[PDB]
């Protein structure tokens, strides 16, 4: 079931959406909210086209309305961090991915792109390469997905994994309408797949040099919620949203370096890997929004998913925690990919604690500071 | 400038011929310095002939006096003067055609850039104020008269041509050419800016205004290229020397000899040689004629008058696009609505001269 919203007429809206907008800009701020997986946005208008990221004002909102504040001093700022072009109002006007500030300009607790943006230029020369995919459910508004049947289930799984057909692929219109608006906003979108549950999908982003990783899929995930709020239908990057014989949605994340790409840097990529097999609890803690609770209901080793509790890594092994590609094997360069990080997981979590353990080569269960 | 042609609308008895009284821009202006000083020569050496040269001496001075005359050639020097001069004028023509002049832009901003309001009127005035900017820079460039009217880029500002935020535009490009071009530039954004912001209402319209924008940068460029690249200086010598080595000849081989010698053809003395004189006039003038045109921006009195160009041309553009947009006299049936001929009547003075049968073709009197 669709909302209230997706069946107000579209050929309305459109029609005032034709009308020429004049000499006036609108920029839309985006910010992540209290609970570090929500977004945020409000809409300001400029005099005109910003040509960076530097022309745009700082700006500000209540955060005891976000989650993220309480009492006299809720006031926080919206500092600009990355500038898309906007798909949904078109040229010239602009999205603006920002981060949170507190009243005493101190980053919110939920920015994590503060650090991890300190943590990218400490290792820049070795030029850290992401990509991640996200995988996602659609859901009516009911909690139930996208095109299921009315309190059932569709046939099992086996049929819809990259399917097509009325049967097989339940809401490609939200997957087109997404790529085309990343690829129109200038986001880093390497394709789409639809997953092995139905209404379950997969769009790729990257691959992204340090920061834009966290920038790139924020703002695409943004574009998406923006997106299915036309088709009035939900995306929940839950990890696990049906119990079950249900595929859980994962952010798999592939990493190389300068070194990892050059010839012969499987031996860089094996000491990654081994400095990654000492701190499996220290990233599965990183690799969710709640500490890896949410991930443990995902991470049950059986739907092509690895054991929370327990760290592997292999050339082509779909069930392990870390997965060297086959190709990758055989050309002895390029990338490998962790599988341990949830669907709702912050990209700039996941990066800085990559960036953290396999290039700073950090140890122990806390962060270093200042390094 | 100097206009004539009132004078000269008829071929009258003593049409041109009245034209050798005028002064302003004529041949007397130009010459009679030169005038003078070939008389004070011819004179000077006549006098020195009668008086201070020797008996023996003056054999010898009416020798050189004869041989002088024998090489005085008065017609290839008329060949090299024809198509010299005919070369200048051709360019000082193509240089008039050359001058910045905004009446297309103006049609066509009028035309295509809407809006009654504050800023299609910013717009309309400061697309036309551009073209006017370039204009006046490209002038001052060329022209000795803009020049002392805009010595520096802050007359420009104060003259409202250009603005202190402009201003800082302009000097801050790191350019070390002319950049008389800049406004152009400027232009072709404004143009953009307005288009993407629905002041002008379609495609072709703005395709439109960009054609007319390069027709008129082409005419700035052409100026510079015209005042860059002069007449090759060569060829400017050659007919110099050509006038010059004529007139040395007739220094001296038209000096009036004795007549007690009885030499043939120099058997008189009119202690004047106005037959010289007059070719002087002839051939000195046919050369002041190029010399006048070869630079037609300077302070000559037949040269163009570039500062009244810059006036009118900004005075009728800001009229035509600010107090005539979408102003007209509504739509009402003409003096002829009902006539089956559109024909206009005559005064007294001209209907005599006129009503004559229609000119249909050479072939409909056979
Ligand atoms: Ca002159
Ligand atoms: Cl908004
Ligand atoms: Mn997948
Ligand atoms: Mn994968």
């Amino acid at each position: 079931a669709t909302s209230a919203s997706s069946h107000l007429n579209k050929g309305i809206k459109q029609v005032y959406m034709a009308l020429p907008q004049g000499d006036k800009v609108q920029a839309m701020y985006i910010w992540i909210d209290g609970t570090g997986e929500g977004l945020r946005c409000k809409t300001r208008t400029l005099d005109s086209e910003p040509k960076c990221i530097e022309e745009l004002p700082e700006w500000n909102f209540d955060g005891s309305s976000t989650f993220q504040s309480e009492g006299s001093n809720s006031d926080m700022y919206l500092v600009p961090a990355a500038m898309f072009r906007d798909p949904f109002r078109k040229d010239p006007n602009k999205l603006v991915f920002c981060e949170v500030f507190k009243y005493n300009r101190k980053p919110a607790e939920t920015n994590l792109r503060h650090t991890c943006k300190r943590i990218m230029d400490m290792v820049s020369n070795q030029r850290p390469w992401f990509g991640m995919e996200q995988e996602y459910t659609l859901m009516g508004t009911d909690g139930h997905p996208f095109g299921w049947p009315s309190n059932g289930f569709p046939g099992p799984q086996g049929p819809y994994y990259c399917g097509v057909g009325a049967d097989k692929a339940y809401g490609r219109d939200i997957v087109e309408a997404h790529y085309r608006a990343c690829l129109y906003a200038g986001i880093k979108i390497g394709g789409t797949n639809a997953e092995v549950m139905p209404a379950q999908w997969e769009f790729q982003i990257g691959p992204c040099e340090g920061i834009d990783m966290g920038d790139h899929l924020w703002v695409a995930r943004f574009i998406l919620h923006r997106v299915c709020e036309d088709f009035g239908v939900i995306a929940t990057f839950d990890p696990k949203p049906i119990p079950g014989n249900w595929n859980g949605a994962g952010c798999h994340t592939n990493f190389s370096t300068k070194a990892m790409r050059e010839e012969n840097g499987l031996k860089y990529i094996e000491e990654a890997i081994e400095k990654l097999s000492k701190r499996h609890q220290y990233h599965i803690r990183a690799y969710d929004p709640k500490g890896g609770l949410d991930n443990a209901r995902r991470l049950t080793g059986f739907h092509e998913t690895s054991n929370i509790n327990d760290f592997s890594a292999g050339v082509a092994n779909r069930g392990a925690s870390i997965r060297i590609p086959r190709t990758v094997g055989q050309e002895k360069k390029g990338y490998f990919e962790d599988r341990r990080p949830s669907a709702n997981c912050d990209p700039f979590a996941v990066t800085e604690a990559l960036i953290r353990t396999c290039l700073l080569n950090e140890t122990g269960d806390e962060p270093f500071q200042y390094k | 400038t100097v206009t004539y042609t009132a004078r000269v609308a008829k071929a009258r008895f003593g049409g041109f011929s009245k034209l050798l009284l005028l002064w302003r821009g004529s041949i007397y202006k130009l010459l009679w310095r030169e005038l003078l000083c070939f008389l004070g020569l011819f004179m000077a050496l006549s006098a020195a002939y009668r008086f201070v040269l020797t008996e023996e001496q003056k054999r010898y001075f009416e020798k050189l006096v004869l041989y002088c005359d024998r090489y005085a050639s008065l017609i290839p020097v008329s060949f090299v003067l024809g198509f010299y001069v005919t070369l200048v004028v051709h360019r000082w023509w193509n240089q008039y055609l050359s001058m910045p002049l905004t009446d297309a832009l103006m049609c066509v901003v009028v035309g295509t850039v809407h809006g009654h309001d504050e800023r299609g009127r910013l717009y309309r005035r400061t697309l036309m104020r551009y073209a006017g900017l370039s204009g006046v820079l490209i002038l001052r460039s060329v022209s000795t008269a803009v020049f002392k009217r805009f010595p520096t880029i802050d007359h420009v500002v104060e003259a409202g041509f250009m603005t202190r935020e402009e201003r800082k535009k302009f000097e801050n490009l790191n350019s070390s050419y002319n950049k008389y071009w800049v406004p152009c530039v400027w232009f072709c954004n404004l143009a953009a800016q307005a288009r993407r912001e629905g002041r002008i209402r379609d495609n072709g319209a703005f395709k439109l205004l960009l054609e007319e924008l390069n027709v008129f940068r082409s005419k700035c460029g052409m100026l510079f290229h015209y005042d860059w690249i002069s007449v090759p200086l060569v060829y400017t010598q050659v007919v110099t020397i050509a006038v010059y080595s004529y007139f040395l000849a007739c220094l001296i081989g038209r000096q009036f000899l004795d007549p007690a010698q009885g030499y043939k053809d120099h058997d008189l003395d009119l202690c004047v040689p106005i037959f010289t004189l007059l070719q002087f006039f002839f051939y000195a003038g046919w050369l002041k004629v190029a010399e006048q045109l070869i630079n037609p921006f300077g302070e000559d009195d037949d040269d163009f008058e570039t500062n009244f160009l810059i006036d009118r041309c900004f005075q009728v553009s800001m009229l035509a696009v600010d107090e005539m947009y979408d102003d007209l006299a509504m739509l009402e049936k003409d003096l002829y609505w009902d006539a089956a001929e559109a024909r206009a009547p005559y005064t007294a003075a001209t209907a005599f001269l006129m009503q004559q049968p229609s000119f249909q073709g050479s072939t409909f009197d056979i």
